[PDB]
């Protein structure tokens, strides 16, 4: 990755001054946008090439007086959940409720009902992602961004990005659209998702979960659960064969030894489970953190 | 009169409370393999930890509570602090810990400060305890109390065991047989191993021996000569062959000794209005009334147009076998038989069908594995239906000729 | 990474932006206040059935459950509008217990309650002036004593979007006590009254009283806020057909929403209030009196400079035009009378417009137009009497004239007999001028000959095309249709095609120089069944050779393939290319 | 000792054909799974072979709560009713063996 | 709450029998099943009701959260003050102990009687056999009357438990349906003409449905039709012959029209999904069983076949997909691919023929040889 990129900007763009000029045409549209977003509408742009440059040098311009949260999207940490812990804390000066999203939702909602002029807007690149959407995940941005005293920005970059709104999700936000092409090459979602040539995210074990049977989605549960449950005690050295094996008989996921030994192999091949031996010679099972193993099975029941 | 009465009251209890009974039989020689140990574990300061299997319904409760109660007549009320615990109600470490010190009269000393490492926890309860002596773990339930996230209560009361050497019993009641097997690696490792035992059950001529003294009135006296002759009646129906038919008929089905306590408890149940001597026949009824088709009381029960539509799925199988079906099938196989037949009285329109699948599937005769016309799983035996079928008492011809051409 | 900065209003930008943006604010909130106003008065006939039904429901209690399913609309979009004027009439007439319950604040049962009564409590607390489920009974027995026991009501906004299971449970919960608390529920049946069979099994199915309800179908709801909007004489601001006929189309084609309508004629105001510096006096008359008579001068040589007051200059005479070019107080003068003759334009054509619509609704089979929305369309995008369509009008309306046609021409003469004095004053006095054939209705020639003069006179004098006819109508009017629909309506799978197949931009590269990524796109579709990874690769880098040698091998092959696994991630970030896993590697064509 | 052999021969008579039926169908299937109604049909003709009474569902699914509590074999719930796949816990060797020495 | 029995009186006698008096022990459990028309919570109630024996009556249904389903046990059971909170179930089993030490019900078997126990078996893994052991577990002469819908067989929790005593309340006899269904009220005719009526009426009607509740509701309709023809016209054989004829409507009757206006691409959109729906093996080609229901399909395919049915001046926009996006809301179209992604997945039909027939010709087109044929 890192010795492939050495090699990125080395000689020659092919054309850079109609590329100025194509960014410089787009320069002149921005106390539209301004008056435009006074007026309770929201913008989408989409585009061909990388356009968070135009919209960081448009906050440059005109977002030094209010708050901004500009909100990732390409890079897997983000979700929703975030968005809202640093809506409440950085924005509201003081922390607020613990108990669901629902609840901090409706709470960050009733605090702006009453406090007038409080004049927040966010924004947020490329929100659709393969973390940002979800019916869950999009209509707190929804009903959050539903109200007068709040602006998002934002910029889809997919085929088939509109596909994510029926038109009472879409009534949340009152869209409209720009057109946009830049042709500058998305350097950020290229450089923090991956590398094919050379921990794990979301991606690739859910690529996984949709090429497997269910049963081994099944057993995963299983074993995610026993590292989860077991994360900080450092004697936790991980199941044995034998362990995992009568622990997966009870549940009925799998017959035989042979078949948990070719889904073993077969789940070793994508290193998500790393075999140890101890001093008995018996090789334990410990995948590669705890943080990011929440995530799947908590949103794979919800 | 104060007969009757007396006997409901005196039977009664023993029977279905599962009062202690003072006869045991076919259980000698664990018992007198626990008592000792359970005497130098609570006579002198060591402690050993012993471990009980068998099925439901059979031995262990009464074991340990009569065993307890013999150890509790022993002074020297020596001191000895049982603790009963259950695998059903402490579920959580939390709980489980209160439990402790709800049982062990602690709220004295208030203790209102969680510490972090449960160890020292149950040593402060111990130790609190023994500046305050031995106590006596039954923990009855254990399969229940090996799903702990973090197996804390069960592991540190070995640890202790071994450790502390406060005198303890860890006296686990288990039910299903893996009980080390499903106990996790260092627990199992650790101390899971003092001397396990077994239960099972006996032969049947003892069996009838088993029936006759938990039948016969006690050597309590409600009125002597009532006692002398309805144990007499108890002895004439124990020599009775119909009798002895319908017990060997319950052995074959049930080893359990919890049957037999429901069997006879219908059976005295229906003795003294009249008759207070009971026949034969009412021990025959009394396991009539312990019925054996729960499925033929629904199917038997059901209107006629369910019947067709349930031997319609039952044609379901024989042509195009083995697939859940859905509704449009059913009802093309409906139409087909009632465009075979005749008469126009069974042509029922398409809504009024849906009712009968839709209050089919709150018997939970047919499964659900797109809301009405799915996938639907039928989990039955053709022969049921078959017998039912010809139970049915307004049943009409043209469903028996559905029935016989099937 | 979602990194905050903390900071530690009249900005519209010739056109000054002061009294425009007050003009903007006037003339939109205006509107959608009139907006709100005839959405209220629509709905009377059907929700003040709904206050009878549920009096005569709610009356009759001293094994049963009252379900009013209304059938509103396809459109989500304007749903709330409805079931807030529901809320006001049945707090108004029938008590003050109503709740609503969206089914996406409750999943499980849970939420249901404790939001439902969280709802009610706040409801009964204000205008008397908790997990538990039969302290909600408690508190209707505790608030209410009296007043005959108000019923409580709850609204279910989307029956469709709701869980079975949660439903079920609380209409079982529900229908066993309410010996007390009678409830009444009306879920807003999304679609039709049949899938409350289907989201409902038949024993929840069988214990409740459904009775249902039409709403509003939405064609002649947006017939008249279409027809009270914008074609009245009323509202300073009209609108070109051709802006109109855009959404118009993508109101009746793809939405059926009424509230995305009012969204894109707010879009045209703004755009216009934006547009031209001409349009600061779109007002009423003497409001457009006021300060056409003091103005800068630059923008009155933009009123003598754009092109259909040109026109105006090209049809006139010299001796006014030399004072009239240049000097502001004649140019005043001649102005004002433009405007008062738009004015006068829109007053009699849009009554005379009425009545035609009057005149051809009648007929059978209507082949000029469907309805009133429509009549406009057919006088504006061709010329009228040149078209083949009032051709055919023309020779319907001859053998047309039995009493049917004496019998609507009295029946439409007095429906604009109600607008005879209700335009008040008419421009031409066409009212008592057109009244004054019109009162021979009561005394059959004489109704084709009347016909043929009043057609004529009506159409020929005033039913013409609004730009060519009048100057200075640029400050009524807004037009710019594929500037517009691409703003409310845009298609990015045609921007991509576009800018990925052609991406010329005005340098030679119509049909190899600046791309990177329509290279790899274009040399992806010149192989257009499938992909493997690798030849794919060294297709890629021949072509970019053939880039190479028409401007070492080894340092080349590695310079092209970074650039080319840069092009290829974005290549599936796109939309286009899925990852084809386990195998030594592919791509998959996913988009044709 | 193994508590599972000594459980096999202290069982009853229905239990001891249960597992007859189950070591009958894994005979004929060879597998390690097996649905109730086989085994139950299975059960059927063994009820038929030795002179026992009809063997109904009820008291069947009872003994196999009782065989599947007691961990000899390995049971799906009971809410599957007849779809319930069972695995046999001990090796078949060990199960003949037990209904073998008498 | 007035005929206790209505002729089931066996079932009732052993039960009454099974209760015993006050002072002595009965059983820990006791579960009972039948059909849902049988009288399974009348027969309990009015049985209860006689003898007074102090009791707890819950529903299932009604605590859907497991603290609930304590708190009305426990605060129910007091009064025969504040609400005494459990949060847990060994909460329960402790304060039940000084629950049941008054001397109203100190010796007295309290029956905790919990109605439609089949919402009771998935709220947790904990309760139902924590509350069959209950007459040791708190040890203070209780008794647990469970009654259901379902058979005990799926209810057990494969462990094993206590297992209760089971009986099975019977179905209704067909002449038990003569006499029990309003043999007694009838106001103004002879008992033996509303008897008449219904006798007409029932052996017609016995085979749809047995249930007493509702058919008292369709007795209690068409009685009074019946009944005004012989109080007008006014000889039981005439009005039979008449009274069937509606009883045949009536029962085929007991949905106003299936047609719904759309826009019109959506009208568009869900024929191609129809269309690509029921004949789809690679039928593409050609012309640019069925019962088995819906095949699901990709996106691109409807695309492709919204393409050959419109005329061709659609074009992908937004509106387009937030059009196709918002049909599924309304639950015309279905996602079966549950989360397989964003991007199209198989999308299977879910509207009946006779619906899409209807859309299909409010816009001039004609289809069924063209669907699957
Ligand atoms: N050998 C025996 N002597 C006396 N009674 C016995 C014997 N074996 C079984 N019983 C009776 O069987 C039942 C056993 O109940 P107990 O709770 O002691 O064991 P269990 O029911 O298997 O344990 P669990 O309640 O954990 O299932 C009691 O009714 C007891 O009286
Ligand atoms: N023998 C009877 N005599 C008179 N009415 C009866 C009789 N049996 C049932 N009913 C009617 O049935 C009602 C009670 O219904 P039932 O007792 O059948 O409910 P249930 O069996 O508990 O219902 P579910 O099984 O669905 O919970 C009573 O209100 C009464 O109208």
């Amino acid at each position: 990755q890192q010795t492939l990129r050495n090699l990125l900007s080395k000689v020659s763009p092919s054309f850079s001054a109609e590329l100025k000029q194509l960014n410089q045409q787009y320069e002149k549209l921005f106390h539209k946008w301004m008056l435009q977003l006074h007026l309770g509408f929201n913008i989408v742009l989409y585009g061909l090439g990388s356009k968070r440059d135009l919209l960081e040098r448009f906050r440059t311009t005109m977002l030094q007086d209010s708050i901004h949260v500009v909100i990732n999207g390409f890079f897997p940490g983000i979700s929703v959940k975030s968005v809202l812990n640093s809506i409440t804390e950085e924005v509201l000066d003081h922390m607020g409720t613990f108990r669901s999203i629902l609840d901090q939702l409706d709470w960050i909602v009733n605090k702006f009902k009453e406090d007038s002029s409080l004049e927040l807007f966010l924004l947020i690149h490329n929100l659709d992602s393969q973390m940002l959407r979800g019916e869950k995940s999009q209509q707190i941005i929804g009903q959050l961004s539903s109200l007068h005293n709040i602006y998002l920005i934002a910029s889809i970059d997919h085929l088939n990005a509109p596909l994510m709104w029926d038109h009472a999700k879409q009534s949340l936000f009152n869209w409209l659209w720009y057109e946009t092409t830049t042709y500058s090459p998305y350097t950020e979602e290229t450089s923090y998702e991956n590398s094919l040539l050379v921990s794990l995210p979301l991606s690739s074990l859910t690529h996984v979960l949709r090429s497997l049977t269910p049963n081994a989605r099944g057993i995963f549960r299983l074993l995610i659960k026993y590292q989860l449950d077991n994360q900080d005690n450092p004697s936790y050295i991980g199941l044995s064969f034998q362990d995992f094996y009568q622990q997966c008989r009870e549940a009925f996921l799998v017959n035989s030894d042979l078949t948990l030994r070719a889904q073993l192999t077969e789940f070793r091949d994508h290193k998500l489970i790393r075999t140890k031996k101890g001093t008995d010679g018996v090789e334990y099972l410990l995948i590669p953190d705890n943080g990011t193993l929440t995530d799947f099975l908590e949103k794979e029941e919800e | 009169t104060e007969c009757l009465s007396q006997v409901q009251r005196i039977l009664r209890e023993r029977f279905c409370r599962q009062s202690p009974h003072s006869n045991l039989f076919g259980v000698q020689v664990q018992y007198k393999h626990l008592s000792e140990l359970l005497k130098r574990t609570a006579l002198h300061g060591e402690s050993n930890s012993v471990l009980i299997i068998g099925p439901r319904g059979s031995g262990k409760t009464m074991l340990i509570n009569h065993a307890l109660k013999e150890l509790m007549e022993i002074e020297e009320s020596e001191n000895v602090l049982q603790v009963h615990l259950n695998g059903l109600l402490q579920i959580n470490d939390k709980i489980a810990l209160k439990e402790i010190t709800r049982q062990l009269n602690l709220e004295n000393v208030v203790g209102d400060k969680v510490f972090g490492s449960f160890a020292e926890n149950l040593s402060f309860l111990l130790e609190a305890l023994k500046k305050g002596c031995p106590v006596i773990f039954i923990l009855d339930e254990f399969d229940l109390f090996a799903h702990h996230k973090n197996q804390t209560l069960l592991y540190n009361l070995f640890d202790i065991s071994q450790s502390a050497q406060t005198p303890i019993a860890v006296i686990g009641l288990t039910c299903r047989l893996d009980i080390l097997e499903l106990l996790e690696k260092r627990v199992k490792s650790r101390f899971s191993h003092r001397q396990i035992h077994l239960m099972n059950s006996f032969g049947f001529p003892q069996y009838v021996k088993i029936f006759k003294e938990q039948l016969s009135l006690p050597a309590e006296f409600p009125d002597k000569v009532f006692a002398e002759k309805w144990n007499e009646n108890v002895q004439y129906l124990s020599e009775d062959r119909s009798v002895q038919e319908v017990l060997q008929k319950h052995f074959n089905i049930s080893k359990n000794l919890r049957s037999l306590h429901m069997l006879l408890m219908l059976a005295l149940n229906r003795v003294t209005a009249s008759h207070p001597f009971m026949t034969a026949v009412d021990l025959m009824e009394a396991s009539q009334l312990c019925s054996m088709d729960s499925k033929a009381n629904i199917v038997h029960g059901l209107s006629v147009l369910e019947i067709c539509l349930i031997i319609a799925m039952k044609h379901l199988n024989d042509i195009y076998e083995e697939e859940p079906f859905n509704f449009q099938m059913v009802y093309n196989e409906f139409q087909k038989f009632v465009q075979r037949k005749a008469h126009s009285v069974y042509n029922f329109e398409k809504p009024v069908v849906m009712k009968a699948f839709e209050h089919l599937q709150q018997l939970e005769l047919i499964k659900p594995m797109q809301r009405e016309y799915q996938l639907m799983k039928l989990l039955l035996d053709n022969t049921q239906i078959m017998n039912a079928l010809q139970k049915y008492p307004n049943c009409p011809t043209d469903v028996r000729q559905w029935a016989t051409s099937s | 990474g979602c990194f905050v900065f903390k900071p530690n209003e009249d900005y519209f930008n010739p056109e000054d932006s002061k009294l425009r943006f007050e003009t903007y604010q006037l003339i939109w909130q205006q509107m959608k206040s009139e907006n709100e106003r005839l959405q209220e008065e629509l709905n009377k006939n059907l929700f003040d059935n709904l206050i009878e039904f549920l009096q005569k429901s709610h009356s009759g209690f001293q094994r049963e459950i009252p379900t009013a399913a209304l059938v509103l609309g396809v459109n989500v979009t304007d749903h709330d509008l409805t079931f807030g004027s529901l809320t006001e009439a049945l707090q108004n007439n029938v008590t003050p217990y109503v709740v609503s319950l969206q089914a996406k604040d409750c999943p499980d049962m849970k939420h249901f309650l404790q939001k439902l009564i969280s709802q009610l409590m706040d409801c009964c607390v204000d205008i008397k002036s908790q997990k538990t489920d039969p302290k909600m009974l408690s508190k209707k027995r505790t608030t209410s004593s009296q007043w005959q026991s108000p019923p409580v009501v709850v609204i279910l906004k989307d029956m469709e979007s709701f869980a079975t299971k949660v439903l079920q449970d609380f209409i079982i919960i529900s229908s066993q006590h309410l010996h007390e608390f009678p409830l009444i529920l009306i879920f807003g049946i999304a679609t039709s009254p049949i899938i409350i069979h289907r989201l409902l099994p038949h024993a929840v199915s069988s214990l409740l009283c459904i009775e249902l309800f039409q709403s509003l179908s939405c064609k002649e709801h947006l017939t008249t806020v279409l027809d009270k909007l914008l074609l009245t004489t009323q509202f300073p601001f009209k609108i070109n057909e051709k802006v109109l006929q855009v959404l118009t189309n993508i109101f009746l084609y793809h939405d059926f929403s009424v509230q995305n309508f009012i969204k894109g004629l707010q879009l045209s105001l703004l755009e216009h209030f934006y547009s031209q510096p001409l349009s600061v006096l779109c007002c009423n008359l003497p409001e457009a009196k006021r300060r056409i008579n003091f103005l800068s001068n630059n923008q009155c040589e933009n009123i003598r400079r754009l092109p259909s007051f040109r026109r105006y200059v090209e049809k006139q005479a010299s001796e006014k035009q030399v004072a009239l070019l240049t000097n502001e107080r004649y140019l005043k003068e001649e102005t004002q009378l433009l405007l008062e003759n738009l004015h006068v334009y829109h007053m009699n054509y849009f009554l005379v417009l009425r009545c035609l619509h009057k005149f051809t609704s009648s007929l059978p089979k209507y082949p000029l137009g469907r309805q009133i929305r429509e009549l406009y369309c057919t006088c504006l995008e061709k010329n009228i009497w040149d078209s083949e369509e009032y051709a055919s009008v023309l020779q319907l309306l001859r053998m047309l004239a039995k009493d049917e046609l004496m019998t609507i021409l009295e029946k439409c003469f007095k429906v604009f007999k109600s607008y005879c004095e209700n335009h008040l004053g008419s421009t031409a006095k066409r009212i008592e001028e057109f009244l004054a054939q019109f009162q021979s209705l009561d005394e059959k020639f004489e109704v084709l000959r009347e016909n043929v003069v009043n057609f004529i006179d009506c159409l020929v004098r005033e039913y013409l095309l609004p730009p060519e006819t009048q100057p200075l109508h640029e400050v009524v009017y807004f037009s710019a249709a594929h500037a517009l629909r691409e703003h409310l309506n845009a298609a990015p799978r045609i921007a991509l095609h576009t800018a990925l197949n052609n991406p010329y931009y005005y340098l030679k590269n119509e049909a190899n120089i600046a791309p990177d990524i329509c290279i790899a796109y274009k040399l992806h579709l010149e192989c257009s069944r499938l992909i493997n990874l690798v030849d794919w690769s060294e297709a890629f880098a021949t072509v970019v050779t053939a880039a190479e040698k028409m401007d070492t091998s080894e340092e080349m092959n590695e310079i092209i393939h970074a650039r080319f696994i840069r092009a290829v991630s974005e290549l599936e970030l796109l939309g286009f290319i899925k990852p084809t896993k386990q195998k030594t590697d592919h791509v998959a064509r996913l988009t044709w | 000792s193994s508590s599972y052999i000594t459980a096999i021969k202290n069982s009853s008579v229905l239990e001891q054909s249960f597992l007859r039926a189950i070591l009958a169908e894994f005979r004929r299937s060879g597998l390690e799974e097996a649905t109730f109604q086989q085994i139950y049909s299975q059960h059927v003709a063994l009820c038929r072979m030795e002179g026992l009474p009809y063997p109904t569902m009820s008291e069947t699914m009872a003994v196999c709560s009782h065989l599947g509590s007691c961990r000899l074999l390995l049971v799906e719930p009971s809410r599957n009713d007849l779809l319930l796949r069972v695995r046999l816990n001990v090796s078949q060797d060990d199960v003949l063996y037990a209904l073998k020495d008498e | 709450l007035e005929n206790v029995v209505l002729c089931r009186e066996s079932q009732v006698s052993i039960l009454q029998s099974l209760f015993g008096e006050r002072h002595h022990f009965s059983f820990p459990s006791i579960f009972i099943y039948g059909h849902t028309a049988s009288g399974k919570t009348y027969v309990t109630q009015t049985l209860l009701k006689t003898l007074e024996l102090p009791h707890v009556f819950v529903n299932c249904v009604e605590c859907f959260t497991l603290r609930l389903l304590l708190e009305q046990i426990l605060n129910k059971l007091n009064h025969l003050s504040t609400e005494i909170t459990c949060e847990t179930f060994n909460d329960f089993v402790r304060l039940f102990k000084q629950v049941t030490t008054a001397e109203n019900l100190k010796d007295q078997t309290v029956y905790i009687v919990l109605d439609k126990a089949e919402y009771l078996r998935d709220m947790e893994a904990n309760l139902l056999p924590g509350f069959l052991r209950l007459q040791e577990l708190a040890d203070r002469n209780v008794t647990v009357l469970f009654l259901s819908e379902i058979v005990w067989e799926k209810f057990r929790p494969n462990t094993g438990c206590f297992e209760p005593f089971v009986l099975y309340f019977p179905d209704y006899s067909i002449g038990n349906l003569q006499k029990i269904l309003s043999h007694d009220h009838p106001p103004e005719y002879s008992a033996d003409f509303y008897a008449a009526y219904i006798n007409i009426l029932l052996g017609v009607f016995y085979t749809v449905c047995r249930d007493l509740k509702e058919l008292r509701h369709l007795a209690v309709l068409n009685f009074p039709k019946y009944c005004e023809p012989v109080v007008k016209g006014e000889d039981t054989r005439k009005l039979w012959r008449n009274i069937e004829p509606h009883l045949k409507k009536a029962m085929q009757t007991v949905s106003a029209h299936t047609h719904v206006e759309l826009p019109y691409y959506s009208k568009f959109i869900l024929i191609a999904a129809y269309l690509a729906s029921y004949n789809p093996a690679r039928t593409d080609k050609r012309f640019f069983n069925h019962l088995l229901g819906p095949k699901p399909f990709p996106l691109d395919r409807l695309l492709a076949i919204l393409y050959s049915i419109v005329d061709s001046r659609v074009a992908p926009t937004a509106n387009i997909f937030s059009q196709i996006t918002s049909l599924v809301t309304l639950q015309l179209l279905t996602l079966v691919g549950h989360d397989d992604q964003l991007d199209g997945p198989k999308y299977k039909c879910t509207v009946s023929l006779d619906f899409i027939r209807a859309i299909a010709r409010t816009v001039n087109f004609d289809i069924i040889k063209y669907l699957y044929d």
